[PDB]
This record gives C-alpha cells, structure tokens and sequence, in this order.
C-alpha cells in the first residue's frame, strides 16, 4: 500500500511539485538548513530540488537605501540587455 | 579556556579533563567580585553542567528561522552559570550589614520568573529574546 | 550518578543500594552552597523519592504531543528535590541576622504557589513549561 | 512502610499495629528538619488520621472522569498530615528570634484557604487540581 | 472514643457519663501542641457541646440532594470544637514574644467571617462546602 | 587608547597586547570616581570582552535601515562595560552607611529590565533607541 | 573658555591644549558649589568628552526642519559634562549624614531616563525639547 | 543695578565691568536669607550667565503673539538664577538636623520637570505661562 507521503508516491503529488517551486522562489541559498525546517526538508525532499536563490525574484530587484528616481522593485532580468 | 563553554554540551562537560572545567570554572568566577570563594568547586561545576544542559535544553531552537539564542552564547552559557551559582549561594543579597558598616542595593521588586530574580539572570536574558514568543508557521 | 535521577521512578528509587542513593543525594547536596549539612540523611532521602514521585505523576505526559516536561529531566528532578529539601529547612530565609552581622536576600513575594516559593522551585518550574496549558486536541 | 499510607483507611488506621502506625509517623517526620519532636505522639497519630478521613471524604471521586486525586496518593496523604501538624503548632512562622540570632522566611501571602496557609498545604494543593473545579457531564 | 462525636447531639452529650465527655476531650486537645492545658473543663466540654449544637442546626440538610457536610463528621466536629477553644483563648496569637525569644505566625489577613479567623475554622470550613450555596430546587 | 574600544571585536580583543587592553581597562575606569580599584584586572577584561560580544551580538544590525547604535559606538560600549563592572561589584548601592557617616543615593528603583538597573546602563541605553523597535521592512 | 566647548567637537577636545582642556573642565566645575574636588582630572576629562560625543551624535540634527538642540548649545553641554561626572560620583545623594549633622535634597527623580536622575540631566533635558518627538516629513 | 539683568544678554554680560556684575550678583543674593554666602562668586556668575543664556533661547518668542515671557524680566531672570544657585548647592533642602535642633520644610514631592523642583524654579515658572502651549497659527 501507498501513503501520499510514501517515498514512491512523491511524484504524483500536486503539493510535491507547488511547493518545491514555492520553495525555489523563496531561498536566497543553497544551504537549507538555514532557511527551512526539518519538516519542509523532509517532507518535500528540498535535497533534491534545485534550490540556489537563482530563481527567487527578489535575487534581482532593486532595494536601494535612498531611492530619488522612484527605482526600486526594478528587476535587471528584463532589462534590453538581458 | 581552550574548548569554550559554548563549544561543550553536557557530554562534553562530563568528559573534558579537570584543567579544562577548571579554566571554564575560572572564567565564570571573573563574573563576581568574590569570585565566590566560599562556595565548594563541586557547586561551580554542578552549576555550569547545569547552565549547558539548560542553555541546550530550553533556550535552544528557532522563533520563526530566528535562533533562540540571538546574543553569544559564550556570555550567555557564563551569566546562566553565575545566575545558578548566585542561587546556590542564597539569592541575591537586597543588603547586607556587619560591623557598624552597612549597605542597601537597588535589587528591588525586578521581577517572579527565575532569571529576572538576579542581576545574572537579568543579564542572560537580554540574549534570548527576553524570554519573548515570536514563533511564526504557515501551512502548505 | 551510576544511574541518574531521570533513570529512576518511585519504585526503582527505593530498590537502589544505599551508595547509588547516596551518588544522587550528594548531587542534590551540590545545588546549595550549606549543603543542608544539617538536615539529616532519611530528609534529604525522603525529599528526593518524592520529587521523583512527583515529577512521574505531576510532571509527565505530553501536552498536544509535547512532552510537559520540556527541560532536562535530570536537573529538573534534581531542582524539584533541593526545592523540597529547602522547604523541609522551612521555607527561604528572606532574612538572617546575629552576632555575625546581618543580610536580607532579594526573595520577596515569591507568588502564591509551591514552586513560585522558592528559588530552586522557579528554576524547576521553566523546565516545565512555566505550568502552561498549552494542550490542543481534536475530533476525527 | 510495610502498610502505606495511601493503602490504609481511617478503619485500617485504627486497625493498625502500634508500630505499623509509628512507620507512618516516622515517615510524616521526616518532611520537617524538626521532625516536630516536642509535639506528642498522640497529636501526630491525629493528624495522620484526620489527613487519611479528609484524604477519603473531601479529595476522592472524580471530575470530567479523572481522579480529583491526580498526583501520588502516598505523598498527598504525607503534605497533607505535615500541614495538619504545623497548624497544630499554631501555624507556619514567618520569623523567628531568640539570643540576638534571627530569621525571617519568604512564607507571606499565598491566600485565605487553609491549604494556602502553610507550605506543606501548598504541596499538597497541586496534587488535587489546585482545588479547581474541571467538573463536566452531559444529558442522553 | 467509645460514642463519637458524630453519634452525639446536644441531648446525648449532656447525657453522657464524665468518661466518655472526657474522651472526646482528650480528642480534642490533641488538634493543639498545647492542648489549651491552662483553660478549665467545663470550658472545653461548652465549647464541645456548642460545637455539637452548631453542626446539628447550622452544619445540616442539604443542597442540590448533596448533604451540607461533605467531609468526615467526626473531624468537622472536632475542628468546630478546637475553632470554639482558640476562640475562647481570645483568637489566634499572630504574635508571641518575651524572655524566652519572639515569633510571628503567618495568620495574617485570614478573612472577616466566623470561621476564617482560625485555622482550625478554615480547616472545618472546607468540610461545609467553604459555606458556598449550591442548593437548587424545581417546581414539578 | 591606540585601538578605540569601538574598533575591537571579540577577537581582536584576545589579540590585543596587555597594554592595549591596559588602555582600554584605564579608560573605562575613568568612568567611576572609585575606578573599581578594589576589583581585579581579570574581572575589568572579562566586562569589557563580555561589552564588545553584546554590541556586535546585541546591538548590532539595522532597524528601519537606521543603525541600532545610533549614539557614538566608543562611549557605547564604555557604558555597557561600566554598566558590567558594576553588577560583577553587586549592583549600584542605594545606601552606604558607616563610621565615615550615611549616604543614600537617588536611584529610585523604577528599573526592572537589565540596562535599567544601574546609571551605566540607564546611559548606553539612550545610545540604542532606548531598546524600543521602530524596525520596519516592505514587500516588492 | 578660549573655544568654547559648543565650538569644538569629539575629535577638537582631542586636539586641544591642556590649558584649553581645563579651562572648560574648570567652567564645569562651577556648576556644582563642591566642585566635585575630590575626582581626578581624568574622569571630568572623559566626562567632558563624552558629553561632546553625546551632544553630536544624540541631541543633533533637526526635527520637522527646527535644530534639535533649542536652548543655548554651551550651557547644554555644561549641563551634560555635570550630569555625567555627578553619575559617575554615584547618584545624586538623596540624604547625606554624619559627625556634623544631616540633610535630605528632594532630588526625587522625575522618571526611570537618565537625564531625569541629576538635577543637571534636568536641566539639560529642557534644552532639548524634553526628549519629545516633533518631527514631521512630507511626501513631495 | 544700573543696566538691569532683564536689559542684558550673554554676550552683554561678558562684556559689564566686575562691578556691574557684583551689582547684578548681590540683587540675586537678595532672594535668599543665607545669600549663599557659602558658593563662591565664579559660580554666582555662572548660574546668572546661565540664567541669561537660558531666558533668551527657551523662554523668549511668542506664543499667539503674546510674549512666553509675560512677567517681569528682571524678577524671572533672578528666579531662574537663584534656582539655578540652589541647584549648584545640591537642590532644596527638605530636612536638617543637626546640635542647633531640626527642621522639616513643605518641600512635598514637587513634580518631575526642572523648574518644579525648587521654590525659586516654581516662582519663574509663573511668569512663562507654567510652561504651557497656547500657541496658535494660521494658513492665509
Ligand atoms: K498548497
Ligand atoms: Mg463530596
Ligand atoms: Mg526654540
């Protein structure tokens, strides 16, 4: 028998897939255990995914400390040179 | 001292050589202008095993990804140390009086939980988020 | 201690030989800096099978699927005894004086409830969630 | 001893052998540092009986189905004795002074309650809810 | 006692030999260390009498079907009776000094009713419900 | 001093000559008109190590993009390490009596959180927003 | 003084003469009529200093475009250098006593701050709006 | 005095001969009883000094074009420096004792802000509206 959480099953999971995108779209590392529990690591086998901060937007945003030109939340990877 | 008081865990307390405790031991006396020399060396030790087994026990962990230990836990593993040692020996002294010379310290009504009951204690507990709850979860 | 006082309940306390016993009494003795020299063996032995009594029917169990006893089980057992002993001695002395001078320790109001009434009780009483009800608990 | 306290009854009690009795005794002893020597064996015979009657009366059945008697039976019956031997010497002392010497203890407060009013009535407390009352039951 | 003080109402009592008064007398004077030595028989046996009277018609009946005395009868008896002696000695001694040294007793701020301003009275105050009102009746 | 006390960290402290610590201790020391001549060398560097962890751990990072240490970082950590010596000396007396007469200090006792004890503290305390939390942050 | 000491900043006072330097440090020194004789010269240097320090890094810059410092810049860091040799004298006194009679100031603080302490932090604060929170900020 | 303490600022101050300030010094020294005589002239000068300095930046200006200086001038800068000598004298008096008897003054706890804290501060503080914000402005 198979559980949804089985170690065969993982694949077919909706969930399996949705959060270990939302899990690449939200590291700023490849050191995960900084950054998620054991329980995410687990349960979602974050080992696996390619998480790297690479695909976090925020990687790639503007943040600056004084903004005069209303700058900010600009993304470099839509820039005309990209 | 050569291994650190937060490098050791209870284990480790239990397996260093007499020289490594004693350094340890020297170290958390430099927290006292006594040093608490009337107080036995089996008392310090039992306070700083106890200090590591608490420090690794109960203010050990994540408040959100937020260690539970902001401050250093050198200085910390320390002042926990002396807040048991200032135990052991009775509490804080509020005043103390002798030959005609007296004194009065503005220990006052600090606090009712164990670490706000010595200035030690008041100490460590700047480091672990002042005993706070700002533990955060989502669902996924 | 050969075995520890979180390896023993109740039963196995009273089945111990007089020096695992003693092994364990001298750890408590070392949480006070008197000793309690003068409170006498059968005291300090009936202070700790009740703390260990204690501990096993009070202190246990899980609160949702947390253990209540969150702590080291060890130090807590060892604070819940010195906590007794102390109270056996009367209570904190929140003054002394005599030919020797005088102190007064920072020990006022102390709460209302046993543990909150002595120090080694406000030390034993974080390793056990403060006295919380955080329990949860469902239908299916 | 041979008979626990827990094990015997206010009928049992008095059933009981003198010295089956005086293990009992010698046993309730032991949880002060004073042993209560100057008051007699009759008077601490009384307390223990009346701890065993209002042991069976007051603090037995249940609520919401669980015992009102959660803690150990052994060592309620014993706080619970020793509180009724300490209100028989006129109550807990909160100082004490003779030739010079002095002591005064953290023992204020706590509540109007007679289990309030003396440490061994504030142990026993927890072993019974704290006196709460987590009664509930439904209709059918 | 061959009667005991739960088998005896006020016409028993003055119906019983000099004997059997005089073991529930000497029950009595065990609830104190000092078995009020210096205050005469007659008024121990009127303080005992007065007690019985006052269990019979104020300590009776029933509320919600429960009987108004839940605890053990003989010891809420004998506690009213040491409450009438203590009373009868002027109250409780909160403070006690001369050539032999001082002491001072934890009474304190016991509460404005009859029986809270003793500890045998808040002692056979909860054998009586506290004296709280949980009576309720229906119309058919 | 050669090295400023706000240019040290915890290991660049460990590294420094004993007369650049010298220096360091000596300046501190001019924040008393007693200096702590009383209190040994090894207890003034083990305060001012413990200053330096506590500033770079503590009172460190930004809060709403502003520096937590907003006051100048030198007089900062003299402050915390003043504020240090004096709780290894037992706290700020609020009374000293003796032979030489009777002094008694304005420290009001209002404090109850660690900076809050001593006047050392109350000062480092302006130089970090007073411990108050005006952090804020923004999604993009 | 020949630069005043509103003239000259943290690194200035470094670079004054010692004539400079004790012509501000014996300015200071009118402001109490004891002088504070019996500190060293060094600890009104380091006070001096850190009031210049303190001034330019707590009490400068503007609030809703008016300077932050609104009274007289000199007199405030005179006033500042006063309450921080008179903290690191102790406190003020509250009562002083002895061989030639005693007194009691009023000096009563106003809260739990550091410049409410001192009659000088007092003063100070009023140059300074109070420590109060005016300032304003547009969006354009 | 020939040019009146009300008709002389900071700088105008520096500037008067010795004898024009001796004139200004001496009208001070007219409200006390005492004249301070105690407090050298340098400090007299300075608390008047001061007083100048701190009359023309936080107590003049208007305030719904009335003057905040409503009083007279000359009697508010002579309050505000005699508050300013008695605050240099340590503050009020509120007990001395001593061979020659004891007195007790109506001194009362005054409130938290400088000017509340002596009798001289209270008076100046009449003639500035007691500190109060009754300015008003408009947009045209
Ligand atoms: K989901
Ligand atoms: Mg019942
Ligand atoms: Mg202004």
């Amino acid at each position: 028998m198979q559980l949804r959480r089985s170690p065969g099953m993982r694949p077919m999971d909706r969930d399996w897939h949705q959060e270990r995108a939302r899990a690449r779209e939200q590291a700023y590392s490849s050191d995960l255990t900084s950054q998620f529990s054991e329980s995410e690591i687990v349960k979602y086998e974050l080992d696996t995914a390619q998480i790297d901060g690479s695909d976090n937007p925020r990687t790639y945003i503007w943040n600056r400390t004084i903004d005069l030109f209303g700058m900010n939340g600009t993304d470099v990877r839509e820039l005309r040179n990209r | 001292p050569d291994p650190s008081i937060d490098e050791v865990s209870k284990s480790d307390w239990d397996a260093l050589t007499t020289q490594e405790q004693d350094d340890i031991i020297s170290q958390v006396e430099n927290l006292s202008s006594t040093g608490w020399v009337n107080t036995s060396r089996e008392r310090k030790a039992e306070a700083i095993r106890s200090a590591i087994a608490e420090r690794d026990t109960l203010y050990s962990g994540n408040m959100s990804r937020l260690p539970t230990l902001d401050g250093d836990a050198e200085y910390f593993t320390l002042y926990l140390s002396a807040h048991k040692i200032q135990l052991f020996e009775g509490g804080e002294a509020q005043s103390e009086s002798g030959e005609g010379g007296s004194v009065s310290y503005s220990t006052g009504g600090g606090g009712e939980k164990d670490l706000q009951k010595t200035r030690y204690g008041r100490m460590a507990l700047e480091y672990v988020w002042e005993d706070n709850s700002i533990a955060a979860l989502r669902t996924y």
